[PDB]
């Protein structure tokens, strides 16, 4: 989920707007 | 050295920008 | 998915993430 | 630059938004 993809790991832009809605 | 990290109210932070208008829903583990 | 952020999608993150900072863009 | 960084390369929030101002 998001913290294993951009807390632990680093994130880029796209993944993370995938997390909106 | 700098942190590219996102964590706790960091990340909330960058979802409250990123979505925007769009919203966002998030659970803190 | 793609993570690259290219061309015209580039002046679009920037606009978003710097807001009401705005910003520099030059390709080079 | 922002094009070597974010589009050649994968940027973090933090990496891009350091272009801004």
């Amino acid at each position: 989920g998001i913290v294993e993809q951009c807390c632990t790991s680093i994130c880029s832009l796209y993944q993370l707007e995938n997390y909106c809605n | 050295f700098v942190n590219q990290h996102l964590c706790g109210s960091h990340l909330v932070e960058a979802l409250y920008l990123v979505c925007g208008e769009r919203g966002f829903f998030y659970v803190p583990a």
